[PDB]
RNA sequence: GGAAUACUGCCAGCUGGGACUGAGGACUGCGACGUAAGUCAAGGAUGCUGGCAUAAUGGUUAUAUGCCGCCCGUCUUGAAA
RNA sequence: AGAACUGGCGAUGCGGGAUGAACCGAACGUAGAGUUAAGGUGCCGGAAUACACGCUCAUCAGACACAAAAGGUGUUAG
RNA sequence: GCUCCACACAGAUGGAUACGAAUAAGGCGUCCUUGUGGCGUCGCUGAACCAUAGCAGGCUAGCAACGGUGCACUUGGCGGAAAGGCCUUGGGUGCUUGCUGGCGAAUUGCAAUGCGUGGGGAUAAAUCAUUUGUAUACGACUUAGA
């Protein structure tokens, strides 16, 4: 289960530069440990700023506001693979930006081969109003008084034997 | 749980309901596979019947009696698929295999008792729907089997009493739920309905 | 009148054994009705008997026993490791086994 | 004059209640609020007392009994629409109900009602053997 | 299950009295006095004495581990 | 405006189901209960019950069978061969 | 083909890998109980026909880096 | 195979409890114009149905049903795929826990489940012998003789 972590680091402050420009992200990780290991990646490759002389300000969780309310997520993504680098866009119809998140790897993980080693979550925002989503699998789900069936259902048997020939009618 | 199992082998994958029949066999279950014919297996026709092909076609030079056998039988290509499945050349394979039966359609007396199905080896419920299927007695027809006719001519026969004898039953049944209503309401209906019965 | 079981009716698979290695001390047991480990559970502790009919008469019956416990549970289906006096030929895998209700908690 | 039979399909849709197969609150009815994806839908079973949660369809079964509800409705509105429709009356008197409740009631006998049982059902038997046959 | 044997007198046996040093007259005196006490709790009940005379048995389909005691 | 729950970690918190071990051999010590006498789960188990002399039980041969095991010695080459 | 430095072997058993000299763990008194590594959990084979997200009909797929630069009115995502 | 004599004694313990067909559909009841018909009703596992009380299951007296069930008979039907089993009419004989009573349990002491051979009598058949070739190196094979 992925977790939303926001780490700070300033480069451990020295003379003439008090409380530098304290580099500020949200990285998504299962624990502090894997966080603070991602925030440290990020920082070397986007900035110059190394653990060398790098400092881990404050490390905190943050918890969606509502993880009872539908969203749509719009989710930037720059992720390597056996080519080169590229940024990549995608929609996702979820609850909770930690569970957008966690269906963005799998899907990367399932579709472009690509894993939580190669993928960076630039941002995470949500689409406020209808007719913005620019994905069709997303618009599916918005139409008005939507009603589908769920056919030829996988009915499971606790026992080898059954004298019903069971149906899988729903 | 039963002394005896007859499973109903049609509409069923021969790979699932030989292993589940070979595990069941190694636990000390007796087991009876009956309508061997209206066995399925996954794929199109031609890789089933292509695949028939290469494995007969390893035919020894110097013996082929004494090597490879080949059996067009329905009811042998799943002995078959079975008995690799078990360790066979041993004392408790051998003895595991005498628990099974494998024939063609439904022969007395096992066409006058109950049968079963395997859920988890349906063709209906383990393969995706709108996939290309094969029929074992089709492939088997292909591949030289000559019985086909005679065993779809006297399964006709088995359906035939046997649905008047389910008629006769649900007959049977229409007057014993009459006697149950009639009886209903009672004390000892009523204890029985508080009493979960 | 019709049926007098006190035991649970089960089968013996086989005795705990790696790939190519076997410890015949140690022998699984399936219990009908049993099909998770806190189903198991329960059967922890009861008495195993093995019953057979013996060619020779040796104490006035040609019946002769083999009792034995039940360790721990093995696997996911509810299979129940049990340990015997003496380890079982070999012979009876699959075959009939009984467990008793007793030494009784409930 | 056309004819289309057998073809009633219990549909997934807002306001449809349902019954829990597994989970924390297996066999507790729940109502469907606004569906996520083809594999997720928000549920609501306040009435029932499970938490309102995003849940797979695969871990809950569908149920013939659907109320109004509106899209994306919140807790309250959901228990006051449940109360409303009043579902739990429809939901007893099904077969479906009574069968879980008898399941419920035999595992939960005694071995003093099992023989009381018994011999009310050989009472029970042999007054429907003297009525047959008559 | 429970019946009442507060009616009960069973302070008199203790471990010597099972001590075996053709039925003892005191035991059998003893165990008629026992029934006698402890006929009228059963009959309190109604079919209390038919299911203490019937035997117990397990038949299939029965789960010890799911049946209640 | 207000509590509850989820998660993390703690309990020198409480209490059931199962398996193996019984090693030491009159006290010397660390400890607890108890005003005291005395007791205790405190440097390793005690008490009771059931089977027994035409015994209980144990030992050898083959077959009955779960699994494994290349034919021994010397010598070549870093090894097998 | 011949040389310079460096980690295992050689004197070495065990588990895993259909078997295995260049592969992983683990380096060894006789025993009991328990927990694990690599390696595995449809049968042979002791262990879930576990969960969730997507992908592929392959007329010799798939579960093993050279011929791989390109082709396809095959499919799912950017 | 018939008869007389001598000798031995891989795993039950409730019931394998019978349609077919579809699985993007099905059964059951009922109704009508008799149709790929109308209404109700059910699945979402067999967690199901029968039977399950009696010194391992005795003796005995009544009530109510006259039904349920074991037994050898008895009339008839069905079952050729491995039928070999399924029943069905009539009576007889036992139980009936469907219902109400009276007798015994103990000491087993707290548990080690609790049906051919080898010697004769007779009689069906086969081999060799013998002999013809249709077979032939030798085996082997087709024939004839109370």
């Amino acid at each position: 289960h992925f977790k939303e972590y926001q780490v700070i680091g300033r480069r451990l402050p020295t003379e003439s530069v008090p409380e530098p420009k304290l580099f500020r992200m949200r990285i998504f990780a299962s624990n502090e440990v894997i966080a603070k290991s991602r925030y440290w990646y990020f920082l070397q490759k986007l900035h110059k700023v190394k653990k060398a002389s790098g400092e881990i300000v404050s490390i905190n969780q943050i918890n969606e506001a509502h993880p009872t309310k539908v969203k749509n997520f719009g989710v930037w993504v720059r992720y390597d693979s056996r080519s080169g680098t590229h940024n990549m866009y995608k929609e996702i119809r979820d609850v909770s930006r930690v569970a957008a998140v966690e269906t963005l790897y799998q899907d990367m993980a399932a579709r472009h081969r690509a894993r939580f080693r190669s993928i960076h979550i630039l941002k995470v925002a949500e689409i406020e109003k209808t007719a913005d989503v620019k994905r069709q699998y997303v618009k599916q789900f918005l139409t008005k008084d939507l009603k589908f069936p769920l056919p030829h259902r996988v009915q499971k048997s606790t026992k080898t034997f059954s004298y019903k020939r069971p149906s899988t009618f729903y | 749980v039963e002394p005896v199992v007859v499973i109903d082998g049609k509409g069923h994958l021969v790979g699932r309901l030989a292993s589940v029949v070979a595990k069941q066999l190694l636990n000390g279950q007796k087991i009876v596979v009956v309508r061997a014919e209206e066995l399925n297996i996954s794929g199109e026709f031609f890789r089933n019947k292509l695949k028939y092909h290469d494995f007969l076609r390893k035919a020894t030079a110097f013996n082929k009696t004494r090597g490879p056998f080949h059996f067009r039988a329905p009811s042998r290509i799943f002995y078959k698929a079975l008995r690799g499945m078990v360790s066979h050349k041993t004392a408790r394979g051998k003895a595991a295999l005498e628990r099974l039966k494998v024939f063609e359609g439904i022969p007395p007396p096992y066409d006058k008792k109950k049968r079963v199905v395997v859920p988890q080896a349906l063709r209906v419920l383990r393969l995706k729907p709108g996939r290309k299927y094969t029929t074992l007695g089709k492939l088997s027809t292909s591949v030289g089997w000559k019985y086909e006719d005679v065993v779809a001519k006297l399964e006709a026969k088995r359906k035939v009493s046997s649905a008047e004898y389910y008629a006769k039953k649900r007959a049977f049944t229409k007057k014993v739920a009459s006697a149950n209503a009639t009886a209903a309401e009672s004390d000892v209906a009523k204890q029985l309905a508080a009493l979960g019965y | 009148a019709e049926s007098h079981r006190l035991y649970v009716k089960g089968k013996h698979l086989s005795y705990q054994r790696s790939k190519r290695v076997n410890n015949p001390n140690v022998s699984l047991i399936k219990i009908e009705g049993v099909a998770t480990p806190q189903d198991a559970q329960f059967y922890l502790g009861k008495r195993i008997a093995y019953v057979y009919r013996a060619s020779k008469e040796v104490r006035g019956s040609k019946i002769r026993v083999m009792w034995g416990k039940v360790t721990r549970t093995h696997g996911n289906s509810g299979v129940v490791r049990a340990t015997f006096r003496n380890n079982l030929p070999a012979k009876t895998f699959g075959a009939s086994v009984r467990i008793f209700l007793y030494p009784s908690n409930i | 004059d056309s004819i289309v039979k057998a073809s009633n399909w219990r549909l997934v849709e807002v306001g449809r209640v349902v019954l829990i197969k597994k989970g924390q609150s297996a066999g507790k009815l729940a109502a469907i609020v606004e569906i996520i994806d083809q594999k997720k839908v928000l549920i609501d079973g306040p009435k029932a007392g499970v938490p309102r949660q995003a849940i797979n369809l695969g871990q809950v079964v569908l149920t013939p009994l659907t109320f109004a509800l509106p899209r994306g409705a919140r807790t309250a509105t959901v228990s006051k629409k449940w109360a409303a429709a009043a579902v739990c009356e429809k939901w007893a008197a099904s077969s479906w109900a009574k069968k879980i409740a008898q399941r419920e009631r035999r595992a939960a006998l005694t071995d003093f009602e099992r023989f009381q049982v018994m011999v009310l059902r050989k009472q029970k038997r042999y007054t429907v053997k003297k009525a047959l046959a008559k | 299950t429970k019946v009442s044997v507060e009616g009960v007198n069973v302070e008199k046996f203790n471990v010597e009295y099972f001590a075996k040093e053709e039925i003892k007259a005191e035991r059998v005196e003893d165990q008629k006095v026992v029934d006698k006490a402890l006929i009228a709790e059963i009959k309190k009940t109604p079919l209390l004495k038919q299911y203490l005379s019937a035997s117990f048995s397990l038949k299939n389909g029965d789960k010890p581990h799911m049946l209640k005691f």
